[PDB]
RNA sequence: CCUGUCAAACUCCAAACUUACAGACGCUGUUUGACGCGGGGAUUCCGGUGCGCGGGGU
RNA sequence: GAGUGCAAGAGCAAAAGAUGACUUGACAGUGUUCUUCCCAACGAGGAACGCUGACGCGAAAGCGUGGUCUAGCGAACCAAU
RNA sequence: UUAGGCGGCCACAGCGGUGGGGUUGCCUCCCGUACCCAUCCCGAACACGGAAGAUAAGCCCACCAGCGUUCCAGGGAGUACUGGAGUGCGCGAGCCUCUGGGAAAUCCGGUUCGCCGCCACC
């Protein structure tokens, strides 16, 4: 279903699971990525993607972006070049869906979604100076697949 | 010692506030009181101060009104130096205003009725939508900001 | 509410934070007031008797005589007046 | 200690020398308390009242000021305990203090105690506290009979220091008949 | 110093844990005094269901009852390292254990004013071996 | 140790704010009698909207 | 963090929990007050707190108006007692 | 207070640690079971009787901040949030200005290793 029914945060924030239950699997394959053997003090470039609007991202759609930026770090860094991107947010609010017209229509539980205040670092890769134009694509790509527009924001990296 | 204007309606405005306003003494628009600057009094005008016009007018400024609009407790009497003579503590006018601002008495203690109903601003004021700092009239004011307002409605 | 006892939603006013926890001192328990102070009303989470009804935490009163060791201390609800039966473990001075 | 959460006995709960909860029945009957106390070679009685600040202690009376009158033996046993008792009870009287409730703080109630003996003394210095007669030990071990049979099987001396042989009830005698005098300084 | 710090036995407790009598016997004439009931806690699968029920005894030796236990007791055991507490104390064998301390336990197991002892002045595993070897045996 | 996130039914913290009583100023009442008390007569118990805070619901 | 009969929230550590012993106050009578029903009228029911009488326990102050607190309840008429 | 008893506030008092302190004084540990009393077994404890020894405990005294806590400075921050006002902006979610209030985490440096009342006492 569209994102319209869910990425606003005028709701209340439904977590507590000791009261919730039959909450959908996470589609989020991983958080961390890259080489997370190494650190990421040991890369010159910091670049995070910011989500620019407060809103709400179904486990869905930080998949699907995740997913598409990362494939792409792969493709042009291999599959063990040297970066590590991370998505620092966690789809923790349930959401539900009353699918009998309004009586009793406390909805059902149907999937989960992040909530992340305009400003925040949805994303954060690190690598060096020679992949920054391929993680700032990876970026590129990632936030066209998410409700808010972004900044792609250079963080320890004047070497341009 | 701050001058308080009334500027925006009954309509519409809080019950408290207008129940704040009435304690100052205003009951209409563009009636103005000399209130004095103390805890409670800054507390009352900080709570109206979105639905008025205030602050400290000059000496001479003071004066103009006294004289152009300030009234008996009861009747048309004109405020004047005689008249200010004959019933106030003071000498005339200037003698009374000083003492108003240096608060050393009130309109009421002189038989003076608490409210100085103005005329409206001739040439208008400055909107009753924005404060003084976005070019509005409503809030605090310059000695001399009050000053164009109290003079225009003189 | 959901039902309508006495300590519905009372979590809150009638818990201690957790240094305040245990037994209270014996003093504040024996406290002699006298009729015409006024006094304020709060549960003392710790003591279980001598309590009062949790609506009127917060109230200060009048001590307008004792009935046995407890207090008999006269207040206004809203606008109707009322008498409340407690003891000092739940009271205090005021000033 | 731990934490934040952490709660932290009342001082004289961590010293465990006041029961509270005791300590709360006792303030109840709002009479004094009539603090009876021991130590290995001595026993203090005070007549205590509740107070803005803590308590207010009218009358006192320790073993060791009891010789101050003419004693002469140790200083922690029964009848000095009595004794002792009953100087308190009387300064307690010359106070104004008139009634008051046996406060034996961390003691046991052992029937015969020296505390019911601080309390037999007292009570008989014309102070009113709620007592039981039979609770009390019988009057010959308050004169301390039990202790001069047991030195009758001397051999060895009961006593150290010079005081008699075979020890002397009687100086307790003396010594009451003394304090139920009506001079004798306080 | 030394003296009021020198070691010394508080009690020897012997106790046999059953699991269900007769046994009382044989620890009174053993010890030299009256044995105790032991019940336990908790229902066990092994038709222990019944919780305040005799499943034991045990005896609390102090003073010359107590060495006067050892002097024959101790013998009939052949001491170790890893059987020493951490106190300073130690246990072997029906069972047999020895409470060890120094002048001072009183301070921790009286009524009035009560306080729990310093570890500066808690018995010590090697200075508990000492005390004990030093009378009539071997250590380890 | 290091590192990445959360809570209507969490809280080591914690407002604004609401609230009891008292004093002060203000205002008001003592021929316009306030506060209050006793009594006669009702109407009314389909509400709606804006704003703030909400709970449900795409 | 145990336990305290049962939701949930709350209370409790020389105890409100455990063990032991003793005991029947889970007593009779009659009230004050709060609650039921915030404010603000409304019954049954409930609770807090007194008095009178008689008792239990304790050395005693004191505690016991059932179970630590908030659910476990029912008019008139008629019957039985 | 050259060591005591009863407390109030109930961690600023907790946790941990170092140094010092007692011949007829004090508190203790300590010594010891004829008695009062005592252990579902132990004079361990409780209770009673007492001074041969000790300052090692406890306790009193001086001090240490590593942890916990109280308060304060600066920084975070007039940030977050917010009572009042707006024909201010924004498709909207929401934001903004004026007015009156105003955190929390964290960091850095101080503080704190209790204060106070009554009684007794070379
Ligand atoms: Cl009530
Ligand atoms: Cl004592
Ligand atoms: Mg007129
Ligand atoms: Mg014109
Ligand atoms: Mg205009
Ligand atoms: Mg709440
Ligand atoms: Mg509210
Ligand atoms: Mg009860
Ligand atoms: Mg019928
Ligand atoms: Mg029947
Ligand atoms: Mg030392
Ligand atoms: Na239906
Ligand atoms: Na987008
Ligand atoms: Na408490
Ligand atoms: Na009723
Ligand atoms: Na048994
Ligand atoms: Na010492």
């Amino acid at each position: 279903k569209p994102a319209s029914m869910y990425r606003d945060i005028d709701k209340p924030a439904y977590t507590r699971r000791e009261y919730i239950t039959g909450i959908p699997g996470s589609k989020i394959a991983q958080h961390k990525m890259g080489r997370k053997q190494k650190d990421a003090d040991d890369y010159p470039v910091q670049i995070s993607l910011i989500v620019e609007e407060t809103v709400q991202l179904r486990h869905g759609s930080l998949e699907a972006s995740r997913l598409s930026a990362n494939r792409h770090l792969i493709k042009e860094l291999g599959e063990e070049g040297d970066y590590k991107m991370t998505l620092r947010k966690f789809p923790h609010q349930v959401l539900r869906e009353n699918k009998d017209g309004m009586r009793a229509a406390f909805g059902k539980i149907v999937g989960t979604a992040a909530r992340v205040q305009a400003g925040e670092q949805l994303f954060t890769a690190y690598c060096n100076v020679e992949d920054a134009e391929h993680v700032k694509e990876a970026f590129r790509r990632a936030y066209n697949k998410i409700t808010p527009s972004c900044r792609i924001k250079v963080e320890r990296g004047e070497e341009l | 010692m701050h001058a308080l204007v009334q500027l925006r309606g009954e309509v519409n405005m809080h019950t408290d506030i207008q129940d704040t306003l009435e304690m100052l003494n205003i009951h209409h628009v563009n009636h103005c009181t000399l209130v004095p600057e103390t805890d409670a009094y800054r507390g009352m005008v900080a709570k109206v101060n979105d639905f008025v016009a205030f602050g400290e007018p000059s000496q001479e400024t003071l004066e103009t009104v006294l004289a152009t609009r300030a009234e008996p407790l009861e009747g048309d009497a004109d405020v004047d130096d005689e008249w200010v003579a004959e019933h106030t503590d003071y000498d005339d006018i200037s003698g009374l205003a000083f003492a108003l601002l240096s608060e050393e008495t009130t309109l009421r203690e002189q038989g003076l009725s608490p409210t100085l109903r103005l005329h409206p601003p001739r040439g208008g004021h400055d909107g009753v939508k924005h404060p003084v700092k976005e070019g509005g009239q409503l809030g605090k004011h310059d000695t001399e900001g009050i000053d164009d307002l109290l003079e225009a409605m003189r | 509410p959901s039902s309508n006892g006495p300590l519905e939603g009372t979590r809150g006013k009638l818990k201690n934070k957790p240094r305040d926890r245990g037994t209270s001192p014996p003093q504040r328990a024996v406290e002699e007031f006298d009729d015409g102070e006024k006094v304020h009303l709060k549960i003392d989470p710790s003591v279980p008797n001598g309590r009062f009804h949790p609506r009127f935490d917060g109230q200060t009163g009048t001590v307008e005589g004792k009935q046995g060791d407890a207090y008999k201390v006269d207040i206004v609800d809203g606008g109707k007046e009322k008498t409340i039966i407690v003891t000092a473990a739940h009271l205090r001075r005021q000033e | 200690a731990t934490g934040p959460r952490y709660k932290v006995p009342m001082r004289r709960r961590r010293e465990a020398r006041t029961d509270y909860h005791q300590r709360l029945r006792l303030l109840k009957s709002g009479k004094p308390r009539l603090v009876a106390r021991k130590s290995n070679k001595h026993v203090r009685a005070q007549l205590v009242t509740l107070g803005p600040n803590g308590d207010d202690t009218l009358a006192s009376a320790h073993s060791s000021d009891l010789a101050e009158y003419g004693w002469e033996a140790p200083t922690g046993n029964m009848p000095s305990a009595y004794l002792t008792g009953l100087l308190a009870g009387l300064r307690a009287q010359e106070a104004g203090v008139e009634e008051a409730v046996l406060d034996i703080g961390l003691n046991s109630p052992t029937p015969g105690s020296k505390v019911f003996a601080i309390q037999e003394g007292a009570i008989d210095a014309g102070l009113d506290i709620p007592h039981n007669d039979d609770v009390l030990a019988d009057w010959q071990r308050t004169r301390g009979a039990h202790i001069a049979e047991y030195d009758e099987q001397l051999e060895e001396p009961l006593y150290s220091g010079d005081f008699d042989a075979a020890d002397l009830p009687e100086h307790f005698d003396e010594l009451r008949e003394t304090l139920l005098d009506g001079d004798i300084e306080l | 110093f030394h003296e009021m710090r020198e070691p010394r036995i508080e009690k020897v407790v012997v106790h046999m844990g059953i699991g269900h009598a007769n046994a009382e016997d044989i620890l009174g004439e053993i010890t030299g005094q009256m044995p105790v009931r032991t019940k336990a806690k908790r229902t066990v699968g092994e038709f222990d269901i019944r919780e305040g029920d005799p499943i034991g005894a045990k005896v609390t030796l102090r003073d010359e009852m107590a060495e006067e236990f050892l002097q024959t007791a101790l013998p009939l055991a052949e001491l170790a390292t890893s059987q020493f507490d951490d106190t300073g104390n130690f246990s072997f064998g029906l069972d047999v254990t020895v409470n060890l301390v120094r002048p001072g336990y009183r301070v921790a197991k009286r009524d009035k004013a009560s306080r729990s002892i310093p570890t500066k002045h808690r018995l010590n595993p090697a200075d508990a071996v000492a005390f004990i070897e030093s009378t009539y045996d071997v250590e380890v």
